[PDB]
């Protein structure tokens, strides 16, 4: 079935082999379905971002077609850009835009953003999704990890690798998919579940923001997964740190049922955005300035 | 602590 599924890719990709103008390829991070690379274009100097997938290494194959998926359909300008799709040997290579200030992660894990920070983060990541979730998409992957920066502190949504389409026909998903920690309960439920799960997932990358971590992150996967389906909605750590407006937010976000959570397009209009600073704001943050 | 998908 290996060289079954590559012959499929091969329809859908562009001709060719990027190596014949991408040099010094340089491994800059991963995830579950593989690594990525900055190279350098041979005849200009500029660099892009290359992301490298076994065929033979996924849980579910068929999602690779996302990649191609909202390549082809769904580009925004919080949304990373992707170029060209390529087959090389067993490997789907994408490459993108390279987005040199790097992840989220490496700011929640090593200093304190402040509300300002946070909420022009949560704006640029709302925007992004009232447009995914109007056309059906559902990102199914956000969390620190998928939100990546530049050097100029602008904030784009990654990692579509996860992500499934709803429409008119086919109104919810059903799939177990997404990272435990930050996954919504009615997902963890397996209940049929909608654009939602990325607000839920939204709010946890909120705590991340605040607290350094998600919570029951000292936890195995599978154990966490349970308290989340059964516990009240998680706390702040440092909730008496966060102001009324930022805890408000958050209890719109971090709602169990998903009929009353609210929606990317109510959000965009909460108070809590008022407070959102320019991408200028995010600069120091990075690990290049701190 | 793991950050990997499922």
């Amino acid at each position: 079935s290996h060289e079954q599924f590559r012959a499929a890719l091969q329809l859908v990709v562009d001709p060719g082999d990027p190596r014949s103008y991408l040099d010094n390829f340089i491994k800059i991070g991963e995830g579950s379905t593989g690594i990525v690379c900055i190279a350098t274009v041979r005849s200009s100097g500029k660099l892009v971002a290359v992301k490298k997938m076994d065929l033979r290494k996924q849980q579910r194959r068929e999602l690779l077609f996302n990649e191609v998926v909202i390549m082809r359909d769904y580009q925004h300008e919080n949304v990373v850009e992707m170029y060209n799709s390529y087959l090389v040997g067993d490997e789907l290579w994408v490459v993108m835009e390279f987005l040199e200030g790097g992840a989220l992660t490496d700011i929640v894990t090593h200093t304190r953003m402040n509300e300002e920070q946070i909420a022009a983060v949560c704006l640029a990541v709302l925007q992004a999704l009232s447009v995914l979730h109007a056309q059906g998409v559902i990102h199914r992957n956000i969390k620190s990890d998928s939100i990546l920066l530049t050097h100029d502190g602008r904030v784009k949504l990654s990692d579509f690798g996860f992500c499934a389409q709803v429409s008119k026909e086919v109104p919810r998903r059903k799939e177990l998919v997404g990272t435990p920690y930050w996954m919504a309960p009615e997902l963890i439920s397996r209940l049929p579940y909608g654009p939602e799960v990325d607000i839920w997932s939204l709010g946890i990358m909120v705590i991340e923001m605040v607290d350094g971590e998600p919570p029951y992150f000292n936890e195995p996967p599978l154990k966490a997964m349970k308290m989340i389906r059964d516990n009240l909605p998680p706390r702040l750590k440092n909730l008496h740190k966060v102001s009324p407006s930022l805890k408000g937010f958050l209890d719109r976000l971090l709602v169990r049922d998903p009929a009353q959570r609210a929606t990317a397009a109510e959000l965009l209009k909460h108070p809590f955005l008022a407070k959102a600073g320019p991408p200028a704001s995010i600069v120091p943050l990075m690990r290049q300035n701190r | 602590r793991a950050r990997y998908e499922m």
